Parts: C-alpha cells; sequence; structure tokens
C-alpha cells in the first residue's frame, strides 16, 4: 500500500507538470514593459522527495 | 508432511495474489523499470478500466 501511494503521488505529479507545461506555451513572447515572456515553473520540495 | 504440502500450497497461494499486486498485476518484476525507463506506458494499465 505504501509503494502504490508513493506510485500514484509521482504520477499525479508528473502529468500535472505536463499540463502546466503544456498551458505555459501561449504565454511565450508576452510584451509588457520590460516583460518579454511568463513561465509556471513547478517543482519537487526535496524535503518531500525524500 | 500434511504441514508441509499446505504450505507448498499457501506459498503458491501467496506468490499469485503477489504477482496481481503492482503497478497494475502483471509481470512487474522487471516490467517497473522497462516502463519507467522509456517513456511508455503498460498496455494492461491502459486497458486495466
Amino acid at each position: 500500500s505504501s509503494k502504490s501511494v508513493a506510485n500514484i503521488i509521482r504520477k499525479t505529479i508528473q502529468r500535472e507538470q505536463n499540463r502546466i507545461r503544456m498551458l505555459n506555451q501561449g504565454l511565450q513572447a508576452v510584451s509588457f514593459g520590460q516583460v518579454r515572456g511568463v513561465r509556471l515553473n513547478v517543482n519537487v520540495r526535496e524535503s518531500h522527495a525524500i | 508432511v500434511e504441514r508441509d504440502e499446505v504450505a507448498a500450497q499457501k506459498r503458491e497461494l501467496e506468490k499469485q495474489i503477489e504477482r496481481l499486486s503492482q503497478p497494475s498485476g502483471a509481470e512487474d518484476s522487471r516490467m517497473i523499470a522497462l516502463a519507467e525507463r522509456f517513456g511508455g506506458v503498460l498496455l494492461s494499465e491502459i486497458y486495466d478500466d
């Protein structure tokens, strides 16, 4: 059960990362003052990765 | 003797039960690594539902 929990967590993380990276594409090259692009950075906390 | 036979049966039953365990009951012994090491998905899992 523990291993399954870990695996489902990992898979959900991957799916969400992929979807966010996909959505990120539409905001490429947006000119705002000196701003030229926007990104949603997604990461896994090491304290939680371990 | 009877206990040993029942134990053999029992061992077989638990090994069978395990064989259906994870990630989706299949040849997970090495299929796991063969699955994540490449950008693919298990067909049985794809047909899980």
